[PDB]
């Protein structure tokens, strides 16, 4: 399943 | 060629280019059935040790190499640079999925080594992580639940008498580590007399099993309650109404007192629900106290001629002198038949074990010990387990579905002590 993964250093979309 | 550190699975595997049996090969093991998504190139979030900062922060890392529970990680942005590759237990507490750091509100800090290898990190991570594989949803919950076992301390079970194989006696669960139970006999004769075994060991049974099945038991003369029978491993149901095992039938069996050998054996008793009492010729007390209990579906018993056709050393009767041993001559001398091959028919699982694979294996001669081991032979579902560093004389015959075998890293994960190879 794919979701919108949060990134802090915005968002990226990845498969789990 | 100068090794000045203690043992670690990581360096042991890298140095000799070893291969570890995947967690998949161990049904009984934690996450043994929820492991299909774990693979190489899977991205995770792990603490960034490449920080001069006094605090702790995370970064993205990809799995370079997977050995059991242990995964070799490389920080995202190193590409082919293996300079900072580090080992970890992928089921460890600090390993999270990729959304975990920001959705919880902590900043991803790039390793100090590659801080100026790329300028724009937002664009970097977007290009790298988009459509990338990561950890399944509620994976940390899966790992947590796998560490929670239904067998609780103070539970009473029936287990074989270590010094009197023909009978069972009541033992009590005193401690549970990684699904392994430390049993203590209710009426011990020794100070630290224990019985290490797994939860789903075929050697433990509910209270009343011995009486019900017809198996001998020791008659006895504190918060302890009986184990709920529905917690025990289910035995494969058989049909013993027609043609079945008979007393006197000859067979081959793994000696429970020496798991390195397969011996000429005899059916001594046919019990209920498929269980059988078996003795080894030449090593039987007259009162039948040496008779051990194997189920009919047990992978430890074999039809006559199994060892020969598969080129396995058979242990002839103790004191028997007509060597080399021939079954034909022995059946004539003892006036007996071989148990029909069709009684031993069993499925051979696609276990996924390969010769040379590393794993963590219980010493079956000393269940206390769990040691660095290797699979050296495979006979269908029969595995020859070697303990690294030690003599191959002590290699043990183990079933592929045995709950006494464990993936690489199982000890570190469960907190059990691991024995390193002999010096």
């Amino acid at each position: 399943e794919q979701k919108q993964v949060q990134i802090k250093t915005f968002s990226v979309t990845m498969w789990s | 060629a100068v090794s000045m550190e203690g043992f670690s699975w990581g360096n042991y595997i890298n140095s000799n280019s070893f291969i570890a049996a995947p967690v998949t090969c161990f049904k009984h093991a934690p996450m043994g059935t929820c492991w299909g998504d774990i693979s190489e190139n899977v991205r995770v979030e792990v603490p960034n040790t490449d920080c001069s900062l006094p605090t702790k922060v995370f970064w993205i890392a990809g799995i370079v190499k997977l050995a059991g529970y242990n995964a070799l990680l490389r920080y995202e942005g190193f590409e082919n640079d293996s300079g900072l590759d580090f080992w970890c237990n992928i089921c460890g507490s600090d390993i999270h999925p990729v959304g975990w750091c920001a959705a919880s509100g902590k900043p991803l800090v790039p390793p100090r080594t590659i801080q100026h290898k790329y300028t724009n990190w937002k664009a970097f991570l977007v290009k790298r992580l988009t459509g990338a594989k990561t950890l399944p949803p509620d994976f940390s919950q899966k790992v947590s639940e796998s560490m929670q076992y239904p067998f609780k301390p103070c539970m009473r079970v029936e287990v074989v008498d270590k010094r009197h194989l023909c009978r069972t006696r009541v033992a009590v669960v005193e401690s549970v580590i990684g699904g392994r139970l430390r049993l203590v006999y209710e009426e011990s004769e020794d100070r630290t007399d224990d019985f290490w075994c797994h939860m789903h060991s075929p050697l433990i049974h509910h209270i009343g099993w011995s009486r019900s099945i017809g198996h001998r038991f020791k008659r006895s003369d504190d918060g302890h309650f009986d184990t709920p029978p529905h917690l025990f491993a289910k035995v494969k149901e058989v049909d013993q109404s027609g043609e079945w095992f008979k007393e006197g039938m000859k067979l081959e069996a793994i000696d429970p007192l020496n798991l390195s050998t397969i011996c000429v054996a005899t059916i001594r008793k046919v019990l209920a629900d498929g269980f059988l009492m078996i003795g080894i010729d030449g090593s039987e007390a007259a009162d039948g106290s040496d008779w051990f209990c194997y189920h009919a579906t047990s992978p430890s018993i074999f039809p006559v001629g199994f060892c020969e056709i598969n080129m396995i050393e058979l242990t002839p009767p103790r004191g028997y002198t007509k060597l080399p041993f021939k079954w034909f001559d022995y059946l004539r001398e003892t006036g007996s038949i071989a148990a029909p091959v069709k009684l031993f028919n069993k499925d051979v699982p696609n276990h996924g074990f390969r010769v040379g694979m590393k794993l963590e294996a219980v010493d079956l001669m000393e269940p206390r010990l769990i040691c660095v081991a290797t699979v050296t032979r495979i006979i269908h579902r029969l595995l020859r387990i070697h303990f690294d560093g030690w003599e191959e004389e002590y290699d043990q015959w183990v079933d592929c579905e045995s709950p006494d075998l464990y993936p690489v890293g199982w000890c570190q994960l469960t907190g059990y002590q691991l024995q390193p190879p002999a010096s």
